[PDB]
RNA sequence: UAAGGUGAUAUGAACCGUUAUAACCGGCGAUUUCCGAAUGGGGAAACCCAGUGUGUUUCGACACACUAUCAUUAACUGAAUCCAUAGGUUAAUGAGGCGAACCGGGGGAACUGAAACAUCUAAGUACCCCGAGGAAAAGAAAUCAACCGAGAUUCCCCCAGUAGCGGCGAGCGAACGGGGAGCAGCCCAGAGCCUGAAUCAGUGUGUGUGUUAGUGGAAGCGUCUGGAAAGGCGCGCGAUACAGGGUGACAGCCCCGUACACAAAAAUGCACAUGCUGUGAGCUCGAUGAGUAGGGCGGGACACGUGGUAUCCUGUCUGAAUAUGGGGGGACCAUCCUCCAAGGCUAAAUACUCCUGACUGACCGAUAGUGAACCAGUACCGUGAGGGAAAGGCGAAAAGAAC
RNA sequence: CGAAGGUGUGCUGUGAGGCAUGCUGGAGGUAUCAGAAGUGCGAAUGCUGACAUAAGUAACGAUAAAGCGGGUGAAAAGCCCGCUCGCCGGAAGACCAAGGGUUCCUGUCCAACGUUAAUCGGGGCAGGGUGAGUCGACCCCUAAGGCGAGGCCGAAAGGCGUAGUCGAUGGGAAACAGGUUAAUAUUCCUGUACUUGGUGUUACUGCGAAGGGGGGACGGAGAAGGCUAUGUUGGCCGGGCG
């Protein structure tokens, strides 16, 4: 009962890295996924001197909506919508457009 | 029995201040934080049990809270006991 | 642990199981009052376990 | 000047406490309209 | 409170009206007296408090059925 | 159902997981400190003090369980006083407290209006008290009617601001009859034939349809502006789905949903068929509710204020006949007509919303809408009852400003 | 390739108004003709918020009174230390009850609080602090009074009251001196004590209540005596000889 896992590759198909592709490090209850070296925010850590500090101008990956990634067909290469169907006892997913399981 | 149970259940913390190991050297007494029942027979019996010394006799105050104020919430602290426990020379 | 390696137990082996629990309970809280156990979350386990037995030393002790 | 509030715990607690609600059926009456208004402190009692 | 035993009477309400009709909130009251009666059934005297009318009804019904209601009632005597 | 989680402010730490007993959601269970009807006694609520019995005593003590009051029933005793009651002990069952409105009953104002005011009005209102239910009350003619007939109660629309009542002022205001909603009748006062008889109240067995978690669920690409496309332009597809909400600007085709098709281990709700427990059914014969109807006095209710005032309820004093009889038909009398009081039960149509879900709005949009969109019955004020605020908005994303 | 709103300007209508467009703003608006109003504000000693004025004006809360040196600090009239001066002293000192509730103590901070400044504080913040057989409560008993099984009375609610049961401001067993913490002490420590119960052997032995008796157990005023607390003086002891 959720498209887009932990482990898959997807594209993005809304933002300033429209149609840049990589896979998923985590998903967040908020209806946010993070994929890695895709959005790239540039944060100001500040020194906290209770513990070893790095400091600096620290790029880091922001979370992008889940409406905004989708999962790649990696056969034809565009975006795929994917569906669930009952391919044995336990529910799996599989992507529209050719009756291919994931 | 229930006893033991009891027991194990009555003793909390240790206390560490400056006047718990004033205390633990000019008199053999420890200080530490006991449950709020915590009558002082069944004290002297969970130390005895449980930390292996003899226990001359057991003293015990009570410690109210401080009403503090985080953000704009008042809020008082928690109401625990402290018991002073001397050991036998 | 195991709830159904508790319901294969009997009355003793789980009240000797109960007051073993309680003792490391005891030993547990007290090191992390004293400062050590950088692994705290043992201490939430430990709690969850003598609930269960407790569960059963009335399930199985009859209804 | 000697103002009209002298505290005492006993004098309060006997006359406004949660007891001497209870005792009559008109303090219950003020109980019932404490807890339908939804107030936080129903009686003076601490 | 004045209430008849065997006939169940109360006290009622109602007004004082004047020569200028003038209405006053009044209360009628039951003709009550205690009257202890000899029952040769259970063979002693019970005292009840009871109207007038009510002893009327115990001089036409006699007092050991009049009894018998007053037990089926639930009341004390 | 599940690949993500350990509630929020609210990061962090240590962990738990991924094919199944992580977490989450649902049914049933377990534990449930103390106060509170508070129930062992007391008390300044959240505290103090016990008694009795059983088992665990390392002998310093533990751990459970019971002990309120009242009513009813039953058993032992039991005075004055032979008898016996009163009284006392014990057990079992039941009740008590709270809750928004609706309902029934016991009490019951005044302001006000009358251009003053006393009868009257407001008003059987506000309020107080008692009691019950998901509805409650009524309810099966001693009713109306008119020489024709209708057939229990309740609710709505007419009749009708009509007849009437009224310092005949202010005001109050029916009924008969008509159209509808919904319709259901019984039983004891007592016996004989008879006992699973037409049914109702409760247990299990089964089915249906619900409720309590859920599951699936269609079809869009290029290009321009732009921080970002869902927008403009072009070219397609789905639709029993173009309700809605989010998505970096306005998306049917990105997501959650929606139409639709489905789903329950276990617990219940309603219908049934089924099986026990109580209960009578149906024919014959009788009986048919007495300090009652009525009356006198004093009040109250009927639209009806004592008036010529019928009818009803009663505080008080009386007091019948008892179906060859009695009540009513608006003073009352006679003739007709119609019913059978002094004993009860009863569904539906009707009223209400503390609370639950869904949907809606020519409702509000932060001085509004609830007092309260924000940790609001809060801060604060008052001895108390009680009164009672102000306070929303960075951004798409903290990327919340290193140096 | 820029909506509402805001802010200017120019046109235009007899008027309420309208149209256009510049800048701000960053997502909404709405023709025309109909429809419905929580439909138009300058006044109500209107209500709510904001902001003026008086005006940098009165005042800065006992006329017990300060001055100097050193320190700290970015900064000292006010803080700390020290030396003088002043004030109270049947209090402006020291212990509590009630009432507060952490205001006590230490470190740190000076936005707001403090009628000024503040390095200070009863302020913010983090930590620490309250030790009892003998003190007090709780406890046993009662007063005034409250509640009150049954009971009596009362439309209902309820009122009064018996046996009881609470109710102190009263009656009831027991601990003193010295020392110690930054903050507690009749509580901790040292020394020396005392009280009440249970339990267990021992010595004798009639004990036993919810009842009887005593005791507890009691006014005002006055006066005298004996003491002590306490103070003064002298002696003694240690220092001084200015």
């Amino acid at each position: 009962a959720a498209k887009i896992r932990r482990d898959d590759e997807v594209i993005v198909l809304t933002g300033k890295d429209k149609g840049k592709r990589g896979k998923v490090k985590n998903v967040l209850s908020s209806g946010k996924v993070i994929v890695e070296g895709i959005n790239l925010v540039k944060k100001h850590q500040k020194p906290v001197p209770a513990l070893n500090q790095p400091g600096g101008i620290v790029e880091k990956e922001a979370a992008i909506q889940v409406s905004n990634v989708a999962i790649f067909n990696a056969a034809t290469g565009k975006a795929d919508r994917v569906g669930f169907r009952f391919e044995d006892g336990k529910k799996v997913r599989f992507f529209k457009s050719n009756s291919e399981t994931i | 029995m229930i006893r033991e149970e009891r027991l194990l259940k009555v003793l909390r913390a240790p206390h560490v201040s400056e006047k718990a190991s004033t205390a633990m050297e000019k008199s053999n007494t420890i200080v530490l934080k006991v449950a709020k029942d915590a009558t002082k027979a069944e004290i002297k019996a969970a130390v005895q049990k449980l930390f292996e010394v003899e226990v001359e006799v057991v003293n015990t105050l009570v410690v109210k809270g401080k009403v503090k104020r985080h953000g704009q919430r008042i809020g008082r602290r928690s109401d625990w006991k402290k018991a002073y426990v001397t050991l036998k020379e | 642990m195991k709830a159904k390696e508790l319901r294969e137990k009997s009355v003793e082996e789980l009240n000797t199981e109960l007051l073993n629990l309680l003792r490391e309970q005891f030993n547990l809280r007290m090191q992390a009052a004293s400062g050590q156990l950088q692994q705290s979350h043992l201490l939430k386990q430990v709690r969850r376990d003598v609930a269960r037995v407790k569960t059963l030393l009335n399930e199985k002790a009859g209804a | 000047m000697k103002r009209t509030f002298q505290p005492s715990v006993l004098k309060r607690n006997r006359s406004h406490g949660f007891r001497a609600r209870m005792a009559t059926k008109n303090g219950r009456q003020v109980l019932a309209r404490r807890r339908a208004k939804g107030r936080a402190r129903l009686t003076v009692s601490k | 409170s004045r209430v008849c035993q065997v006939t169940g009477k109360r006290p009622v309400t109602g007004n004082n009206r004047s020569h200028a009709l003038n209405a006053t909130k009044r209360r009628f009251l039951p003709n009550l007296h205690s009257h202890r009666f000899w029952v040769e059934s259970e063979k002693r005297f019970v005292t009840l408090r009871v109207s007038a009318k009510g002893m009327r009804v115990i001089d036409k019904k006699g007092i050991d059925t009049v009894l018998a209601e007053l037990r089926a009632r639930g009341e004390k005597y």
